[PDB]
RNA sequence: CAGCGGUGUUGUACGAUAUGAGCUUUCUAUUGUAGUAGCGAGUAUUUGAGACACUGGUUGUUACCACCGUCGU
RNA sequence: GAGCCUCUAGUGGAUGUUUUACACAUGUAAGGGAAUUCGGCAAAAUGGAUGCGUAACUUCGGGAGAAGUAUUGGUUCAAUUG
RNA sequence: GUACCGAGUGAUCGGUGGUGGAGGUAGAUGCAGAGCAGAUCUUGGUGGUAGUAGCGAUAAUUUGUCUUCAGCGGCAAAGACU
RNA sequence: AUACCACACACAAGGGAUCGUUUGGCUCCUGGGACGAGGAAGGGCGCAGCAGAGAGCGAUAUGUGUGGGAGCAGCAGCAAUG
């Protein structure tokens, strides 16, 4: 995985990443973009990111026209089964009381 | 529909019968040249008029 | 035999809609071996194939609003749309009263 | 009308049988080279360095609460100039002597300043510095 | 991405607590005493609160040093 | 058995890109208010129920919802259809 | 039938080398359904335009998982609609 | 004109002209000129070991008698007791 099998655990801010999406259809959008964030902050553009249903369950909460201001996940990274020349990363939802004080961690297992 | 004359019915058993391709064994047979029957129907394409 | 049709042959069985009908994921094999009602009767025994629950549409705000106006709220002016005659018939007014007054006199002259 | 009402609707005669270089066409708008003459320096000065008029007796940089939007805050030295200047903040600009004087007598009179606005450029801005933002609020 | 400073927009969060035009008289122990309440729009306090953005200021954590082609010496 | 919202039962694909100008369906606008145009064409304004108050003319039936004006939410009470 | 080369003012005629696989002329006369660029000619076959114009009125779609072997196909969980 | 457009030649595509062939047509001549209540002409439906169309035949849907005589076109079976 990461250096030392460590997880990554951080937070996406979903309400920027939006700012210019149409409001029909933000949250189909929003997933497209989700994606995408991952990607540039691992600097790995060709790589899959796969996403938990907890997680797709969580972004669809308030139906198409709406998307969480912040969500926190945590990531492990794999290489990809079906072509093992790439990389697949997968996203796991975290569940917290508030943003306040969490930075971006590093997390053994 | 489900409401039929005797002289109906008797003209659609005989429509669905004569709606068949060329037996495979046929085609085996010094003297035969026929490639495809001419007389097959689709009822997508044609009405026998039976009304 | 397609899952489509166990989900048909199902519904028929349980007297219920095809959206109710909970097909068990860990056993799929078990399933496509089905050939006949027979078989579905014994799934549906064992608990593979699942009736669901109804979704819940609950009468809690009409009962309150009920209530409200028969303690004589809301029904002011501004909340009504048809004529007075609508909504309190003059005739069954009219009706209501001349059936009393009659029913008073007829057993007030037999009572002597 | 039918066809769109946000065009010249005749862009010529039947002779000469071709488009004249005169008549109106949509394309490309803005991002040209354009001259300014005869602009007048109303004051140069350094961007850490406070200063003050003669009936504004506090002393202030030029650069406002919060500074310029998308720039920050002036560090070096600094041209004050009267009007408007071609592009948006951060492009490059030259600057060159007048090429004739002027006879104008708007161009050639004296400028006395007593007061240069310091506000917030972001929103409404209601304080000159921020120790009357502290002295409005509590604390 | 977070703190901590700075600059704005909206208008005073959830939950508690107190009051409230009026309407009402319930319970436990036990013979007679003591215990002893409900229902209610709203308003005030905690609270220029809470939410949300941007920072060419400053601290912490995390990621990034490749590869393929063309023309020349 | 209007429009709007839900229960029972039933349902869906030419892919990606934030995507100029000109379009086609729509919103909003300082001060002025038909100056626009063959022509107020298009749009805006009025709108339900309750009360007060209602002209010329008329075949005396009508005109007539004439016109013109006021009221309307939540809560807690009285009184019983006002 | 196809490339070359020669003869004739010309309509046309002759030879050589590959392809083809069973029929064909030179002279004199006889009989005609006897020579094409055109008729918005008749029938059949093929271009440029062009990888272009278009293919998307209606409720809406996302994630995982198996097949499919590469079907938004099937099944679970959400989000919607009549 | 490095790559576009045009023309010439060789090879591969695309189409079916030409030449060679014909159990069909047309014309003239000669014969014939034979249907039905004893159910005609014309229509429908059935019949094969595997059988759609067409040909042949009627629930006896390849029977009887006479004259001949070697195979039944595929696969499985039949045939001088035809
Ligand atoms: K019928
Ligand atoms: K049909
Ligand atoms: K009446
Ligand atoms: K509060
Ligand atoms: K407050
Ligand atoms: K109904
Ligand atoms: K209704
Ligand atoms: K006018
Ligand atoms: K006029
Ligand atoms: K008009
Ligand atoms: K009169
Ligand atoms: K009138
Ligand atoms: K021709
Ligand atoms: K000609
Ligand atoms: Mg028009
Ligand atoms: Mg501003
Ligand atoms: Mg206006
Ligand atoms: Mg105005
Ligand atoms: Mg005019
Ligand atoms: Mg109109
Ligand atoms: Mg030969
Ligand atoms: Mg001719
Ligand atoms: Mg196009
Ligand atoms: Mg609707």
């Amino acid at each position: 995985a990461f250096k030392d099998d460590k997880a990554i655990e951080l937070t996406i801010p979903m309400g920027k990443i939006t700012i210019d999406v149409s409001k029909r259809w933000k949250c189909r959008i929003g997933i497209r973009r989700l994606k995408k964030f991952i990607t540039k902050t691992f600097h790995d553009k060709e790589a899959e990111v796969q996403i938990s249903p907890d997680l797709n369950k969580f972004l669809w909460e308030r139906g198409m026209r709406n998307v969480p201001k912040r969500v926190r996940v945590r990531v492990n990274q794999e290489p990809y089964p079906k072509d093992p020349s790439k990389k697949v990363y997968k996203l796991s939802h975290v569940v917290v009381s508030t943003f306040k004080g969490l930075g971006t961690e590093a997390i053994a297992e | 529909g489900s409401i039929k004359t005797r002289r109906i019915k008797v003209q659609l058993v005989s429509a669905l019968k004569k709606n068949r391709c060329i037996p495979q064994w046929k085609r085996a047979c010094p003297g035969f040249k026929q490639q495809y029957n001419f007389t097959k129907r689709s009822w997508k394409r044609k009405t026998l008029k039976a009304c | 035999m397609k899952l489509p049709r166990v989900k048909e042959l199902s519904a028929d069985i349980l007297k219920c809609g095809v959206r109710r009908i909970y097909l068990d994921t860990f056993e799929p094999s078990k399933l496509s071996a089905a050939t006949s009602r027979d078989d579905i009767r014994k799934l549906i025994k064992d608990g593979l194939i699942v009736r669901k629950a109804q979704k819940i549409h609950s009468r809690y705000h009409a009962n309150k609003l009920m209530r409200e106006k028969e303690k004589g709220r809301h029904s002011g002016p501004g909340k009504v749309k048809g004529s007075k005659n609508a909504r309190m018939p003059e005739k069954d007014k009219w009706i209501k009263r001349i059936r009393d007054l009659r029913n008073t006199l007829k057993e007030l002259r037999d009572k002597g | 009308s039918r066809k769109g009402k946000r065009k010249v609707a005749c862009i010529g005669a039947w002779h000469p049988a071709n488009v004249r270089r005169t008549v109106a066409r949509a394309g490309q708008l803005g991002f040209h080279r354009r001259t300014a003459q005869n602009k007048k320096i109303y004051m140069m000065g350094n961007g850490k360095t406070p200063f003050s008029t003669e009936y504004d007796l506090t002393s202030k940089t030029i650069n406002p609460m919060g500074g310029f939007l998308r720039y920050g805050n002036v560090k070096s030295d600094f041209i004050m100039v009267k009007g408007g200047i071609q592009g948006p903040s951060k492009r490059v600009l030259a600057l060159r002597k007048a090429f004739a004087p002027s006879n104008l007598g708007k161009d050639n009179e004296e400028i006395v300043l007593k007061f240069v606005d310091a506000s917030s450029k972001k929103g409404y801005g209601r304080f000159q510095t921020t120790e009357e933002k502290k002295a409005y609020f509590g604390i």
